């Protein structure tokens, strides 16, 4: 269902570094914990919000017109 | 050797076309997988 | 260019007609079709 | 040496965060400003999405309420007044900026829409205002939205200016920390213990900044509260300093209008 | 939030937290009568009757639905929809008074027999407010 645009606590942008996390893993293969903490995402506000996020879009794009 | 009724089948049984049909199939016949 | 108006399921593909017009699409008997968004533009506030 | 007062002195710095020690001022006064930069910090976001065509799967608010949230520059913004002061009917160069946004699903591989891809369209006045603030590694920013083979998504939007009470998408904000007496010297605290209050509770960085208790001592019944570490963050919007001196500012001018008020009351009597 | 109630981040709801959607299906067919008398899917209006609605049909293209861009509120029409008896009494579809909010997807399918089939959905964005529950 797409990268929530900046998390619900503090507001932090965090719609860019999507990408770059579900990379920091398949690829840098890290693990989440840490690969959040690359990503600078520190306090657990904002932490919670990617580390949780379920990207369905992708299985919605997988239909038609 | 005559035709009687309909039977409202079930889905997800043998007699759906569901029952074989896999990811891609399913996609693009709708039905959620 | 020329407008549109409905559409099919899967054969996707503008169509349109009117009554006594059949319902059928232009190929897939798929007997279906959407309306498609209007000329008309839309709006939001954002938030 | 010099400086009536509330002074200052940075302790780290960077161009996402100023964590400093603000001293020596009244503690309503330093939570005074925190707010006053989350709050009412002028700045500008998109504020009206106008779907042309649209076949992605997030059907229109969903995208039209992302694009309000997508940071936007606003250096400037001080100059480009708030649509509901101009005289320009609905809004006008001198109040807005416009964006463009188009995607169609040729690379039949998952097409992405990101900020980057808005479009400038109004005269930017020649002033830094309406640029798709980029932090990207890539530089592409802020996933908008994806979509397959022939998905496409015409819009069209109006940023304005705003501040944090009318909606958080005007947040230049992000999140700043606040402490004070690390060592809970005033007592404004009663930690909760089950045992040593010293062990179960962590200490903090604070302290080092600060002298520790030291028993024998009795209790300061007088004691006040200066010294606060905050840590101004930022989304980028504005540059992580004007996100604290716009705000020792914004709060100044109303402390202001409030004198003025006061002069423009007084005036009135037949 | 006192009493099994609490108190939520405003901030925080417009950043998108908890944001829902909500999707509704109003629909309809066209009657028949053995003695090829059958219904219509039209943008009716005075032509005798008087038999009509008060929502704005406007919002009606001529197919008689509604194209799914538009935005639908009160109790504008859905469904434009009429009945021989023996000149033009309606049956048309208002919305949900309470609801309102965008035309979504309209489609026409035939049906069994033969007739116009037609369902129409409507979605709506809610956003969180101080009486939901959680
Ligand atoms: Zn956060
Ligand atoms: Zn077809
Ligand atoms: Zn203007």
């Amino acid at each position: 269902m797409i990268v929530p645009v900046r998390c619900f606590s503090c507001g932090k942008v965090v719609g860019d570094k999507w990408e770059s996390y579900l990379n920091l893993l398949q690829e840098d293969e890290l693990d989440e914990g840490t690969a959040l903490s690359r990503l600078g995402l520190k306090r657990y506000c904002c932490r919670r919000m990617i580390l949780t996020h379920v990207d369905l879009i992708e299985k919605f794009l997988r239909y038609n017109p | 050797k005559v035709f009687i009724g309909r039977l409202p089948i079930m889905l997800r049984s043998k007699n759906c076309y569901l029952s074989e049909a896999t990811e891609s199939d399913l996609y693009k016949l709708k039905e959620c997988p | 260019t020329a407008t549109l108006k409905y559409i099919c399921a899967e054969c996707s593909s503008k169509l349109s007609l009117s009554r006594t017009d059949a319902v059928r699409c232009k190929d897939c008997g798929h007997r279906i079709l959407l309306k498609a968004r209007t000329k008309r533009l839309v709006q939001f506030e954002a938030r | 040496m010099s400086e009536e007062g509330p002074q200052v002195k940075i302790r780290e710095a960077s161009k996402d965060n100023v964590d400093f020690i603000l001293s020596n001022v009244d503690l309503a006064m330093a939570n005074s400003l925190r707010r006053v930069m989350i709050a009412e910090i002028p700045t500008l976001a998109i504020d009206s999405v106008e779907v042309e065509t649209n076949t992605t799967v997030l059907a229109d608010e969903f995208i039209a309420h992302r694009l309000g949230l997508i940071p936007l520059q606003s250096m400037d913004i001080e100059q480009l007044e708030y649509s509901r002061d101009c005289f320009c009917e609905d809004h006008c160069d001198k109040c807005s900026v416009v964006l463009t946004l188009q995607a169609f699903g040729e690379s039949e591989s998952t097409t992405n829409v990101y900020s980057k891809d808005l479009v400038i369209v109004s005269n930017l006045m020649g002033r830094n205002i309406g640029h798709p603030i980029i932090q990207d590694k890539e530089g592409n920013g802020v996933l908008i939205c994806k979509l397959r083979k022939g998905q496409e998504l015409k819009l069209t939007c109006v940023a304005k200016k705003g501040i944090a009470k009318e909606h958080a998408k005007w947040g230049p904000a992000a999140a700043i920390e606040f402490e004070y007496d690390p060592w809970n010297k005033l007592k404004h605290t009663d930690y909760w213990y089950e045992q040593d209050s010293a062990k179960e509770w962590p200490q903090s960085k604070n302290c080092e900044y600060e002298d520790p208790p030291n028993e024998g001592d009795p209790f300061d019944y007088k004691a006040q509260a200066d010294t606060f570490y905050m840590n101004v963050e930022s989304v980028g919007s504005i540059p992580v300093d004007q996100v604290v001196v716009r705000g020792i500012d914004t709060l100044q001018k109303k402390v202001a209008s409030i004198l003025l008020a006061l002069t423009q009351m007084d005036q009135d009597k037949v | 939030n006192q009493e099994d109630s609490m108190i939520m981040n405003q901030s925080s709801i417009d950043r998108g937290l908890f944001r829902s959607l909500f999707f509704r299906s109003y629909m309809d067919q066209e009657k028949k009568y053995g003695m090829s008398i059958t219904e219509t899917f039209e943008k009716p209006q005075r032509t005798n009757t008087l038999r009509m609605k008060h929502g704005t049909y406007d919002k009606l293209d001529d197919d008689g639905l509604i194209a799914p861009g538009v935005r639908v509120s009160g109790e504008d029409v859905i469904i434009g929809k009429t009945t021989p008896i023996s000149s033009k009494r309606d049956a048309s579809t208002p919305l949900r008074s309470t609801e309102n909010g965008i035309v979504d997807q309209v489609l026409v399918t035939t049906n069994q027999d033969g007739l116009k089939f037609v369902k129409v959905r409507v979605r709506t964005t809610k956003i969180p407010q101080i009486g939901d529950k959680f």
